């Protein structure tokens, strides 16, 4: 026969992983919401927990 | 894993007015297995500082 590629046997390859990114791009911003008060502050930062103030 | 397996021919003479004709070469292929094994065991403690070592 031949050298022939029939024979000789085929490796095969890889390469190292690549992130993928899923696209919806998400901003809708700036708007409101925006602006954060000192108020909801009074409300973010502990003590006097909630719930909400008013 | 490959392998390129070893050759066997014979001879011919050469001469004058003769000639000489080529000869090929064949593969083969192997494979393997890879296991895991593993196991895990406690102790207890109120034991270990009343007996005296660990």
């Amino acid at each position: 026969a031949y050298t022939k590629i029939s024979d000789v046997i085929v490796p095969e390859l890889f390469n190292p992983y690549v992130i993928n990114t899923t696209t919806q791009l998400s901003a809708f911003f700036q708007s409101g919401i925006a602006a954060t008060d000192d108020e909801l502050n009074a409300l973010a930062k502990k003590a006097g927990g909630g719930s909400t103030l008013n | 894993m490959p392998y390129w397996n070893d050759l066997d021919g014979d001879s011919q003479v050469l001469n004058d007015t003769d000639d000489l004709v080529p000869q090929k070469i064949n593969a083969g292929q192997d494979k393997a297995v890879l296991i895991l094994r593993g196991n895990a065991w406690s102790s207890h403690d109120l034991a270990a500082t009343l007996s005296g070592s660990d």
